[PDB]
């Protein structure tokens, strides 16, 4: 890209491979600074499953409740 | 020299330079690369 | 050594004789056709039209390193490898300059 | 020791292993009832690698079969070598998926796979040192594609140092049949390269080419596409089960085919292949075989291999041969070719010899290149699918069942990049 | 453990209900007395020991066609207590059958409906049949399917209406009906199958040259391809579809799910073995505009989706080789965001002959279900008819007196309105 | 792989394919039922399992011939429905079966055509068979070929025309539609071959000694022909012809491609043993020129070139030898530009004979087509006879009045003053 | 080592071929299975110059069978010592040319040689040292004269330092079997001198005088003619095979036969050649070969040679015999015939024995030798084109394929200058 590039340049060839993973990386966090959402830092049914998994723990809480 | 005019030919140069053109060019050159290496 | 009397002798003969030419001028027009085949063939031209992509991985920072060394002729550089002096020719035509 | 656990699903993942496993059975001898009845000391040594021991002396499979309909595992059992699979292995839903890969991977695929995943965790726990796993399914599908691809994932976050193998079926373009390939085919190849540690694409155009025009027969049928996956599989692993001059576990070909960790997706073939009529003329030798193995119409994918560079190739010889023989004409055909071989990593072909051919046949080998000329697929698949998405169509069915547009728009946007970074290193110069 | 639930309401959907039941008597091997003298399950049921029970319904207001179908041969088949009649007939009105003398029937039909889904395990979905230009057809299937669709809610329901012909016609007020019937079911039924008799007219008087037909061949034909479309959830097959694997294939959008039919061979057997009868002239027969099923010129339009199934000894290569073919030709031109439309079904049984019947015994058979943008027309056409006599209000005076307000036949036109624009918005290019 | 397809239209055109059919059914050894109780290919097509169809398709809007073919003792070789039949006859009238009732008949043959191509691999061309001095045969014959000159293009079609004796007529008003015809096929048809009945008649009084003959006897003389000229495709010879080699030998000048022909031996067994029937005296008789098949006399003009055709167990030297012969005399004189004027072609199959026929059963035989200067006589007296009436503008209003221009007359008389023109052009000394 | 494949163009070619082949295994004991039965040691030694080894102990020529039409080599297949031949060398059309040179050369001979050539590669670059190529192809065919000859000029384009025969039939204006002859043989002699290392002419008017005048038997046959051809072409490489007191390969002959480079135009001979009731009478010896091999009617063709003087000539000894004996014979027939032996050469014969006789026969010869009268047979071939070319006769077929008249008045004067420089030397004088 630009500027994290010319600053990896600067960096012996046995640390480059550390430093461009590290850029990489910082690339990580300056997306959540230019954004806002504190997942982006690695790497219908979603929604429904955890809902229903929530729902059914809900009940043995509210079980708890009973208890 | 048939791997050099194959050349010539895939380039579409084929039509400026014949065979025997060729065989000549590849024969002077090799005379004086034989001269240069002596 | 063949190329070069090749592009001397093709370009030597009716309809395009450039004998009046410098030999150079023959030698261009053969690179020239073989870019213009490389391009037709239908085939990767990356390398005849970017003549700076000698180098892998790192080729637009050098083209803007370049530009800088040219802009002004030694533009200094915080993080750079090595300046090399190269050789541009131009043909120019004066009158006894 | 070091063997390995199989996991099929799908209705074509089960046809494919409904032959692996008659092949495997036929080569170690052993009977459609599970009774040894071989001829070699060899053919028992290492027969813990795909069979378990039960009482009574008779060999089981350690196959896991799921699916989301039960008539494939009905069909299947009633077809030979049905009775060897365990039928507590056998897990089905009532329901299916109707090749809606969010039903299968979201609503359904989500409740059933904790059943199938406590046979699978039974299966590796008890085994004496694992290997790994190897996966059979189809893109082209919705219960397969969601079901195996989610399984993929499960497994791998429980056991994130063993290997996992996929043997995948695009859907091509030329012969399709099902109108919704695209989608579930992209939705797909987005989890699947964040977890395989190896996957093999495998193509019926190509399969009907080959049989075509190699082998010349004038009516092909599943059977004998089923039959060419089965060989190829089977060549994979040979040298696991038998001696060789040079053995070579799964590992050490990951170790060695894989430049960089997200390109892992291979184009296989398998020589000899001849006409019936034509199998007296052949002389099978070394040079034959090789000639055919570089073959172009010889791979087992629609994708042209002179269209692009190899970054590495890999060849598992069978049958007793010279190594120095094998060594030449390795080089050989990679001086000739120096063209189509990426030139800044020097000597990128690997070869092993094992010593037990086939049964049948003298001499066999099994090619397993990685080449930058696989990128001709996700692009005519990522074209299909941005001409289908442009407008919305069949995606409620999708959008109905807790799945938006922003997971095919991140899946898109990651296909394009693998595509985009696997040509990356075809123009890159030393 | 797969079933599915057959409706029958009125006198054209009791007179085609009776076709299918010869058949599927026939093709599974049952006497007319219901007993044998395991595929049978998905349409019938096992009493314990003897009889099998067909999982149908008969529905009707008007008594003599039940009356006729409790003395024939099949008087013993049926349960007693499901060919629920009526006294008074709708009389072709809908406002009848829709507020007046169904609403006392329906419940009846429903509890026997509840009665045969707690038997079934695996319900794949419904099927209904009802001709469209009638009173208590229409109306009774509209209340029927607003009904199960709350009652059952996601269960996949098919329907195979019968529209009215575009010049010919048999009663003076169909398009009343038809229309309202259109409204009911365009919101409430997963797929409709146009049926209309004048294209099967043509159908038999060019092919079966039978100049004098009468309504047991075109039931027969209608039979035939039910038979067709639901042979693969009760045989086996190298490439398998189910029911719920459509509205992933076929239906774009949730509007969108009208869809014209057409068959191949249809032959005599005074002709029929003079000719070879290979998959690819089938397969170009299937095509021909001729021989659709519906009086609609799919040359007028593009298409979206096609699915058709073959059965018989058809082998895929030669499938995707006529695939090919038909993409080839510029006659036929698909929409642009749809790069591959193509489903495609292979079955082993071969189509079963009924004695005393048109058609002749073959090996190779093709049923296509194809979605295309020409469809607009017949709704265009019916629309103009159902105008000219709503714009004096012809008519209506039979329907007002009957329950029904003044302006629920607005917004049908309305909805109608709505559907052809949605037709023309799709259709065309980015 | 090597296919022709015959075209029959007209009366004449039907009852000579009648007789070339029963002789090609008779010498592959098929029953007429269509039964067998590598060769057949050519003319046939096999439908799978037993009968055979052959590769042709009758045409006439004359409803009788066909009803007769359809009740004869072949009624069940042919399909039901490549016997395209009409209902009105164009009597005689050329403008009728070009502008008026065959317009609406074409289609229907043109889409049989395509359904019998697309069968085809390897079709070589197609034969035509048509009376000219009919309405029904020229007219619909010259919308046949005008249509397949554009659908096709570069394939070969010939033409085995009948054309009217110089003074023995059956109609009155043969001539008008016989210079038409000859217009309409001059810059249409690759070959032309001349078969006036007079010439033949005179054949069967010298030799066949019989004095009361019928058209049968006729149309079998001509369909032995036939099966001359095709024999080189389906059956092994030492010197093989295809048709697509005429062109380049017997044809100098794209206009110039009437020829006429001649066979021998004909006799009768009642004294064929008597003689030795060597391959010089059976050469030497069909070059007679009372043997020509054509009422022309060869010794009024030059030869061009000379393709003639051998079968049974005859020697090439033999064969020079008599060549050699023909050349030597000099009654026969070739054109200036030819040096060499004989293509030679030699089969080993000898003639099969039809019970109760009238030629016998003979070893060799020789069928010859030679392109002759003489031939212009025929054009001149048509055109004579055309003049005569077309003078006083007799029998026009029976054409202007079916669409025909006052004009089409003239052109055709223009282009037949060329075509003498260039034939008197071609044989003048350099 | 040293060589050679086989490549055959054409009907006559293949005829050529397969008596060729006949002759090779009965000389080498090869069954018309694969098999050796030899008696002698020396029959295996020298057995990879024209058979290669597949497994199974088989043996397969590596020839390669390529024509436009398929019907010749269907036929050649089932012939005797048809099984030999690979099924995969076989490669041909669809269309075929119709004694057409301009089809066999420029649109449909430059499509399909693609695949010819790959098999002619493969073969080429895998034997152990090659010598070179040996082609036989007729003149008077428009397939075989047109595609052979390009084919020449690609295979001499990438191997221009080995050696290239070719086995040509000239069309002879006596026995004539096609008008369009002159064409196609003027054009290939053109293409033929610029690129052929060696080429030896054959005459099937030279093959019949010989087989009538000194075989004297009564029905000659082309098997005959092929029999003759047969043994001169395999007299040629016989010490090549075979030990001798002279060793001489292609390329010796090439080198003392060729005093300048375009002129490589022989005429060949074979001795002995006796009557079946004289083969008692005479007594095989060295003076009785060398009478009957200089004898102006044993030459394959019909030039006279004693109409000019020999530039050079070869023999080719079989059999075991004193050298002194042939030395002094030779010496013998230059001595009494100095008026034919041009004089600026001194010692203008070759010789050379062979120790291995043919099967049968004790003693044997073969005659080539290059004299100046061959100019006769290219003088009546221009004299005929030249009558043909002035009057544009059949000059449309040739034209209406891309070609022009400009080649054809090329093609006409350097053949009249070939010929013009041949004679030349005739008159030379030191
Ligand atoms: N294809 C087909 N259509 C039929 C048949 N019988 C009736 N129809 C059609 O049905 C339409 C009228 O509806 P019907 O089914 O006859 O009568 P209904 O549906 O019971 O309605 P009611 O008149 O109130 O009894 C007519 O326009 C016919 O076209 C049949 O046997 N086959
Ligand atoms: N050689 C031969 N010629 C025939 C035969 N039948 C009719 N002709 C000739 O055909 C000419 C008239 O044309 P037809 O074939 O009889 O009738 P058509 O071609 O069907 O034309 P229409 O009169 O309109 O029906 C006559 O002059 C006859 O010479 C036949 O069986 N053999
Ligand atoms: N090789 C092979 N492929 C098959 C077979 N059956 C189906 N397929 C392929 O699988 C695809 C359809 O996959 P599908 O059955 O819907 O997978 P599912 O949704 O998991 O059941 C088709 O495109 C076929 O090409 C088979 O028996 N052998
Ligand atoms: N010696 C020999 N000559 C043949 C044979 N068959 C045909 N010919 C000659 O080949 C010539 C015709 O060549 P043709 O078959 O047209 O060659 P093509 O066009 O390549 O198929 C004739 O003049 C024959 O003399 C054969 O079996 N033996
Ligand atoms: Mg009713
Ligand atoms: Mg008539």
């Amino acid at each position: 890209d630009l500027g994290l590039k010319l600053a990896v340049s600067t960096i012996g060839y046995r640390d480059r491979y550390t430093a461009e993973q590290c850029a990489y990386c910082l690339d990580d966090i300056i997306k959540s600074i230019e954004t806002g959402d504190s997942n982006q830092a690695f790497r219908v049914i979603k929604e429904k499953k955890k809902e229903e998994e929530a729902q059914e723990e809900a009940k043995k809480k509210y079980e708890e409740k009973r208890l | 020299i048939p791997e050099m005019y194959r050349f010539v030919k895939d380039y579409e140069l084929s039509d400026k330079l014949s065979k025997e053109e060729h065989q000549t060019l590849v024969r002077i050159v090799s005379q004086e690369q034989a001269k240069k290496k002596n | 050594d063949y190329i070069v009397q090749f592009a001397g002798y093709i370009y030597s003969k009716p309809p395009e004789d450039l004998r009046h030419l410098p030999l150079s001028a023959s030698l261009q027009k053969v690179f020239d056709h073989m870019r213009e085949i490389t391009s037709k063939k239908g085939q990767s031209t990356a390398l005849f039209d970017d003549y700076d992509n000698l180098f892998f991985g790192e080729t637009e920072v050098i083209k803007q390193f370049n530009k800088k060394l040219e802009e002004n002729p030694d533009y200094p550089l915080p993080q750079g490898y090595k300046k090399v002096k190269d050789r541009e020719i131009k043909f120019e035509y004066a009158l006894d300059p | 020791m070091r063997e390995i656990v199989h996991i099929q699903g799908g209705q074509c993942g089960n046809q494919i292993g409904a032959k692996f496993w008659e092949v495997i059975s036929d080569e170690h001898g052993i009977d459609p009832t599970g009774t040894y009845h071989g001829d070699s000391d060899l053919q028992l040594e290492r027969i813990n690698v795909y069979y378990n021991e039960a009482t009574g002396g008779r060999y089981v499979p350690r196959a896991i079969l799921m699916d989301l309909e039960p008539g494939t595992m009905d069909s299947v059992r009633a077809g030979p070598f049905g009775q060897l699979f365990r039928p507590d292995n056998f897990v089905f839903g009532q329901t299916g998926a109707g090749n809606n890969w969010a039903k299968g991977h979201y609503t359904e695929g989500a409740e059933l796979i904790d059943s199938v995943l406590d046979v699978v965790r039974k299966e590796a726990e008890g085994c004496d040192c694992l290997q790994g796993f190897q996966i059979t399914h189809s893109l082209g599908g919705g219960t397969g594609s969601g079901m195996g691809t989610l399984l993929i994932s499960k497994v791998r976050e429980e056991y994130p140092d063993r290997i996992m193998e996929t043997f995948s079926v695009v859907p091509s373009p030329k012969v399709s049949d099902t109108v919704v390939e695209p989608y579930n085919a992209t939705l797909s190849v987005h989890q699947l390269v964040e977890n395989a540690d190896e996957c093999m694409v495998i193509d019926n155009e190509a399969l009907y080419d080959i049989c075509f025009r190699t082998l010349k027969l004038t009516t092909p049928t599943y059977g004998d596409l089923n039959h060419l996956v089965s060989a190829a599989m089977s060549g994979v692993t040979c040298c696991l089960r038998f001696p060789g001059q040079l053995n070579s576990d799964l590992r050490k070909l990951a170790v060695n085919l894989i430049p960089f960790p997200r390109l892992h997706f291979f184009m296989i073939g398998f020589a000899p292949l001849t006409s019936r009529g034509s199998q007296q003329y052949r002389a099978l030798t070394v040079p034959e075989l090789t000639q055919q193995m570089f073959d172009a119409k010889n791979m087992m994918c629609a994708a042209d291999p002179r269209h692009g560079r190899y970054l590495t190739a890999s060849a598992l010889f069978r049958g007793r041969m010279s190594t120095k023989e094998v060594d030449e004409q390795m080089l050989n055909v990679q001086n000739k070719n120096s063209s189509y071989f990426v030139e800044w990593i020097p000597n990128n072909i690997k070869s092993s010899i094992c010593d037990i051919p086939p049964k049948g046949l003298k001499m066999a080998v099994t090619f397993v290149g990685n080449s930058t000329a696989i990128q001709e697929m996700f692009k005519r698949v990522a074209e299909q699918f941005t001409a289908m998405f442009r407008r919305k169509a069949f995606l409620h069915w999708y959008t109905g069942e807790g799945m938006d547009e922003m997971e095919f728009t991140e899946a898109e946007s990651n296909m394009n990049d693998l595509v985009s970074e696997y040509q990356q290193y075809q123009d890159a110069t030393a | 453990m797969r079933e599915v639930i057959s409706i029958h309401v009125g006198q054209g959907g009791i007179q085609v209900g009776n076709a299918c039941w010869e058949l599927f008597c026939l093709e599974h091997g049952i006497q007319p007395d219901g007993q044998m003298p395991d595929a049978f399950n998905t349409f019938f049921s096992e009493t314990g020991a003897g009889k099998h029970v067909p999982r149908a319904v008969f529905l009707d207001l008007e008594p003599t066609v039940i009356d006729e179908v409790r003395t024939g041969t099949y008087r013993q088949l049926f349960h007693p207590e499901q060919l629920i009649s009526g006294k008074e007939d709708a009389a072709n009105n809908f406002a009848r059958g829709h507020y007046t003398i169904g609403k006392e029937i329906v419940d009846l039909c429903l509890d026997r409906i509840r009665k045969l889904a707690d038997n079934c395990t695996g319900l794949q979905g419904f099927l209904v049949f009802n001709s469209v230009g009638g009173g208590t057809g229409s109306g009774l299937g509209s209340l029927l399917l607003e009904r199960l669709s709350v009652d059952y809610g996601k269960k996949s329901k098919l329907g195979f209406t019968i529209y009215p012909s575009p010049q010919v016609s048999t009663a003076v007020v169909e398009p009343y009906n038809s229309i309202l019937s259109t409204h009911s079911l365009l919101e409430h039924t997963d797929v409709a199958v146009m049926l209309d008799n004048e294209a099967i007219y043509d159908i038999c008087r060019r092919n079966l040259d039978i100049e004098r037909p009468t309504y047991t061949n075109l039931n027969r034909l209608i039979a035939q391809v039910i038979s067709s479309l639901t042979a693969s959830l009760r045989f086996d097959g190298a490439l398998n579809v189910d029911i719920t694997e459509f509205q992933t294939n076929l239906v774009p959008y949730p509007r969108i799910h009208f869809m014209l039919s057409s068959y191949a061979p249809i032959i005599s057997a005074e002709k029929a073995y003079h000719e070879q009868l290979s998959v690819a002239e089938i397969t170009n027969s299937a095509f021909e505009p001729a021989n659709m099923m519906a009086k609609c010129d799919p040359r007028h339009g593009k298409y979206m989706a096609c699915s058709m199934m073959y059965r018989g000894d058809v082998v895929p290569k030669d499938v995707n080789a006529s695939i090919a073919t038909i993409k080839t030709k510029r006659t036929i031109q698909f929409v642009d965001w749809c790069p591959t439309g193509f489903k495609v079904g292979i079955n082993y049984q071969p189509p079963t002959v009924v004695p005393g019947g048109d058609l002749a015994k073959v090996m190779r058979a093709v049923c296509m279900i194809s979605n295309s943008t020409a469809i607009a027309e017949v709704f265009s056409r019916l629309d103009h008819k159902f105008d000219l006599m709503y714009a004096k209000r012809a008519f209506v005076h039979w329907y007002v007196g009957e329950g029904m307000e003044e302006g629920e036949f607005s917004e049908a036109r309305e909805d109608l309105a709505a559907l052809e624009k949605d037709y023309e918005e799709v259709g065309i290019e980015t």
